[PDB]
RNA sequence: CGUAAAGCGCGCGUAGGCGGUUUUUUAAGUCUGAUGUGAAAGCCCACGGCUCAACCGUGGAGGGUCAUUGGAAACUGGAAAA
C-alpha cells in the first residue's frame, strides 16, 4: 500500500487537475483527475493521486491512496538538517536550509508540499521540468534519501558532539 | 594509460557500494594509504589490509554496511582533478554537508580531513569530498 | 528442525539458469547440476522454525500456497494437521492486498451454501439451480476450503517463490515475514527467511511441511 | 492618501475588528456581488491578505512599508518579529497602545495636531520611531480638552513593557516588546514570503 | 551529442593540453605570517547630529590577477637517482 495509518492529524491539499481523454469511434470519454498531498505537518507526508469522471470521487479515491505511501521525513529545528539536489525523470530539484525567520520560498507544488509536512523556514527552485507531478516525486525522493545527525553516527563508530551540523 | 588514481580509487569504490560485496583490491600508492586511514577515522570503512608483492599494491579493502545494510555514504566524487586543478585557503574551505561529510585536503604537513585544516588554519590543495 | 541425515535427503535444484546471488549457498556443482549446502541449512531452519514458532506463540496466523504442483497434497493435508488456513491452487487478483473483497467472498460462501437447507435444489427451474451449483463448486476448487482469514495475515508460508513471485511481491507490499523454500534458481533476497533446499521432491516437501506444521502446531498448543 | 477611507469595509473583506470604526453585516462581504459565494484563494490572496491587513492598522502606504521591511533586513535575531516590533513601536502604535485612544487613527491627528510631544519636544509626525529611556507628554497646556482626559480615563488596558501615569498624562517605554506582548497577533511568515515574488 | 538541432568518412603526425611508481632535492605554482600600497567620496556595519527619515559627518570593517620579505613540503612543477 503501504500501511496507511488514519490515525494522525490530517490536511488533504491539492495541486492540479486536468481533463484528460479517451476517444472511442464517436465520442470523446474524458476523465478529471488531480494530484494530492497530504501529511500532519509534524513528520509526516506522501502524495497520492488517481482518476475518475467526476472531481469528488477522483480526489477522495487519491486520498485513500495518499495515506497508503509515507515518508518520516527527519527534520530538524523547524527546517531540514541540510541541502541536497533531488532528481526522478528530469523534474530536478534543488533546496537549502535557511536563517530562519524567512518562510518557505518556493513554487505551487512544492509550497503545498514542504508547508504540509510541518518546515517552517527552507529555500529553493525548483529545477528542469515545470510539470508538477515529477516536481513532487523529486522532491520526496530527495527527503527518502535524506539523514540527520542520529540517522548517521550510529553507524558510524564514533558519535555526535566531536561532529555536528 | 590512466590520466588519473583518483578516478580508479573512487570508482571501484562507488562501483563496490552498489553490489555490496565486502573485499575489493587495488595497486597503493602513498596518498591512498594515507585517505584510507581516514576514512576508516571517519567511520566509512571497517578494516583495510596492506600487502606487498612485485611492485605496488594491493592496498585490499573491507568495506563496511548496516545490519539493515544501508549504504553508509550516499555520494563521492573528487574535486581536484586534472587539467583544472583547484586550491583553497585555511578560511575559505567549505563545510561540506552542512557538517556531517567531509572534504579530504592535503596539506604542507600532510593529507588530512577539512576540519583540522580550519582549527589549525592551515590550507592546502583540497582532493575529494564524500559524504 | 532439523539433523544433517534429513540433510541427506535434499538433492540438487533444477540447472537451466541459476541467480549468481546464491553461490553462497552453493556447496558445489558436479553430474551436471548445482547442489546447496547443508552445513547452514540446519542453522537456517533452527532460525525460522524457532521464528514461525514465536509468531505461533503470540497467537498466530500463517498461510500455505500450494498452487505448484507435486506439492498440494502435502499442502491441505499438513495445514490442516497444524489447523491453519490454506490454499494450494488459483492466486486470483489479490488476497493479502486486495482485502475489501475478500468479505464479499468468505461471505458469498456463507451465503448460498444454507439455502440448500430451506429448499434450493430443483425447486427452482433448470435455469438457475445449473448455474449457482456450478458456481459453489468451482468458488470452494479455485480458492481451497479457506474460508477463515478474518484478521488478515501477519505472516505467510509458501511452496516456491518464482511461481508466486507475483503474491510474495503482494505481501512485499504488505512488510511482513516470509518464509518457504529456496530452489536455487529462484530471488534470494526477495524473502528474509530462506530455507536453502530443494522444492520438487517429494520427500522434501514433505517433511519440511510436516516440521514446520509442528512447530506451528507447537506455538498453537503453546499458550496462545 | 494616507487615511480618508471608510475604513469598515476594509475590516468586513478580512475578518478583523479594527479599523475602523467601532463594532451583523460583517458576516457578508462588500459590492453588489458582494454576499454571495466567489473566488476561491490562491497562495498570492493569503500572504497579501495578510499585507494590506497589517497595512490598513497603521494606515500607512507600501513604499514606507517596504523601507521599513529592508531596515529590518539589517539586525540579527528573527526577521518577521523585528518587523513586528519595530512597527508597533512607532509614535501612533506607543500612543494608542498606552491608551490615549479609542483606534489608531484618533493618535494620529493627535500627533499631526502636534499636541503630544516626544521627549518634551514638538513633533507633527507619526512616522518617528519611538524608542526606550523615553518619556512621552501631551503638550501641558492642552492635557484637558475634550478628547484627551475622556480617553484618558477609561483604563483600555496596559502592557507591562509600557507605563504610565493617568495623572501625568506620562508615559514611558520600558523594554524591547514581541507578538506575546502586543495583542492583535498574526503570522509573519506569509507576509515576509510575499516580498519574495 | 543512439533516435529530439548536434561525433568530421577514416587515417599518419606537428604545435599545444594531459600524464604510471619509489626516493632525494629545489621552491616557481600553492599555503601561511609580516611591511608597504590599493586616494577621498561612495557600497555595507556601529555611532551622533538635521524634530524623524532622506541627508551630512565620524569610525569601522571591506576590497588587488599587487610589489617586497621570513617560514612549511603532502600535491602540480623543475633537476637527479632507481
Amino acid at each position: 500500500a503501504r500501511r496507511e495509518e488514519e490515525t494522525k492529524e490530517f490536511e488533504e491539499r491539492v495541486v492540479t487537475i486536468n481533463r484528460v481523454a479517451k476517444v472511442v469511434k464517436g465520442g470523446r470519454r474524458f476523465r478529471f483527475t488531480a494530484l494530492v498531498v497530504v501529511g500532519d505537518k509534524n513528520g509526516r507526508v506522501g502524495f497520492g493521486t488517481g482518476k475518475a469522471q467526476e472531481v469528488p470521487e477522483a480526489i477522495k479515491k487519491a486520498v485513500e491512496a495518499a495515506k497508503k505511501d509515507l515518508v518520516v521525513v527527519p527534520r530538524v529545528e523547524g527546517t531540514t538538517p541540510h541541502t541536497i539536489t533531488g532528481r526522478y525523470g528530469s523534474g530536478s530539484v534543488f533546496m537549502k536550509p535557511a536563517a530562519p525567520g524567512t518562510g518557505v520560498i518556493a513554487g505551487g507544488p512544492v509550497r503545498a508540499v514542504l508547508e504540509l509536512a510541518g518546515i517552517t523556514d527552507i529555500l529553493s527552485k525548483s529545477l528542469g521540468s515545470n510539470t508538477p507531478i515529477n516536481m513532487v516525486r523529486a522532491t520526496i525522493d530527495g527527503l527518502q534519501n535524506l539523514k540527520n545527525a542520529e540517522d548517521v553516527a550510529k553507524l558510524r563508530g564514533k558519535t555526535v558532539e566531536e561532529l555536528y551540523n | 594509460t590512466m590520466t588519473d588514481p583518483i578516478a580508479d580509487m573512487l570508482t571501484r569504490v562507488r562501483n563496490a557500494n552498489m553490489v555490496r560485496h565486502e573485499k575489493l583490491e587495488l595497486p597503493a600508492s602513498n596518498i591512498k594509504k594515507e585517505i584510507a586511514e581516514i576514512l576508516k577515522s571517519e567511520g566509512f570503512i571497517k578494516n583495510v589490509e596492506y600487502v606487498e608483492d612485485d611492485k605496488q599494491g594491493v592496498l585490499r579493502l573491507f568495506l563496511k554496511y548496516g545490519q539493515n545494510d544501508e549504504r553508509v555514504i550516499t555520494g563521492l566524487k573528487r574535486i581536484s582533478k586534472p587539467g583544472l586543478r583547484v586550491y583553497a585557503k585555511a578560511s575559505e574551505m567549505p563545510k561540506v554537508l552542512n557538517g556531517l561529510g567531509i572534504a579530504l585536503v592535503s596539506t604542507s604537513e600532510g593529507v588530512i580531513t577539512d576540519k583540522e585544516a580550519r582549527k589549525r588554519n592551515v590550507g592546502g590543495e583540497i582532493i575529494a569530498y564524500v559524504w | 528442525m532439523k539433523q544433517l541425515l534429513e540433510a541427506g535427503v535434499h538433492f540438487g535444484h533444477q540447472t537451466r539458469r541459476w541467480n549468481p546471488k546464491m553461490k553462497k549457498y552453493i556447496f558445489t556443482e558436479r553430474n551436471g547440476i548445482y547442489i546447496i549446502d547443508l552445513q547452514k541449512t540446519v542453522k537456517k531452519v533452527d532460525e525460522a522454525y524457532n521464528f514461525l514458532k514465536q509468531v505461533s506463540e503470540d497467537g498466530g496466523q500463517v498461510l500455505f500456497v500450494g498452487t505448484k504442483k507435486q506439492a498440494q497434497e502435502s499442502v491441505k493435508s499438513e495445514a490442516e494437521r497444524a489447523g491453519q488456513f490454506y490454499i494450494n491452487q488459483r492466486w486470483l487478483g489479490g488476497l493479502l492486498t486486495n482485502y475489501k473483497t475478500i468479505s464479499k467472498r468468505i461471505k458469498r460462501i456463507s451465503e448460498i451454501e444454507k439455502m440448500e437447507e430451506d429448499g434450493l435444489f430443483e425447486v427452482l427451474p433448470k435455469k438457475e439451480v445449473v448455474e449457482l451449483k456450478k458456481e459453489y463448486d468451482r468458488l470452494i476448487k479455485f480458492l481451497g476450503g479457506i474460508r477463515d482469514m478474518k484478521s488478515m495475515p501477519q505472516a505467510l508460508f509458501v511452496v516456491d517463490p518464482r511461481k508466486e513471485r507475483n503474491a510474495i511481491a503482494e505481501a512485499r507490499k504488505l512488510n511482513i515475514p516470509i518464509v518457504g523454500i529456496v530452489d536455487t534458481n529462484c530471488d534470494p533476497d526477495e524473502i528474509d527467511y530462506v530455507i536453502p533446499a530443494n522444492d520438487d521432491a517429494i520427500r522434501a516437501v514433505k517433511l519440511l511441511t510436516a516440521k514446520m506444521a509442528d512447530a506451528i502446531l507447537e506455538g498453537q498448543q503453546g499458550v496462545s | 492618501a494616507r487615511f480618508r477611507g471608510s475604513n469598515w469595509k476594509k475590516s468586513r473583506r478580512l475578518g478583523i475588528s479594527l479599523s475602523g470604526t467601532g463594532k451583523e453585516k460583517r458576516p457578508y462581504a462588500p459590492g453588489q456581488h458582494g454576499p454571495n459565494q466567489r473566488k476561491k484563494l490562491s497562495e498570492y490572496g493569503l500572504q497579501l491578505r495578510e499585507k494590506q491587513k497589517l497595512r490598513y492598522l497603521y494606515g500607512m502606504t507600501e513604499r514606507q512599508f517596504r523601507n521599513t521591511f529592508d531596515i529590518a533586513g539589517k539586525k540579527f535575531g528573527v526577521h518577521g518579529e523585528n518587523f513586528m516590533i519595530l512597527l508597533a513601536s512607532r509614535l501612533d502604535a506607543v500612543v494608542y497602545s498606552l491608551g490615549l485612544a479609542r483606534t489608531r487613527r484618533q493618535a494620529r491627528q493627535l500627533v499631526n495636531h502636534g499636541h503630544i510631544l516626544v521627549d518634551g519636544k514638538r513633533v507633527d509626525i507619526p512616522s518617528y520611531s519611538v524608542k526606550p529611556g523615553q518619556t512621552i507628554s501631551v503638550r501641558e497646556k492642552s492635557q484637558k480638552l475634550n478628547i484627551i482626559v475622556e480617553s484618558v480615563e477609561i483604563n483600555n488596558f496596559v502592557p507591562e513593557y509600557l507605563n504610565f501615569d493617568a495623572d501625568s498624562l506620562t508615559g514611558t517605554f520600558v523594554r524591547l516588546p514581541e507578538r506575546s506582548e502586543l495583542p492583535a497577533e498574526i503570522n509573519e511568515q506569509l507576509i515576509v514570503e510575499y516580498y519574495s515574488r
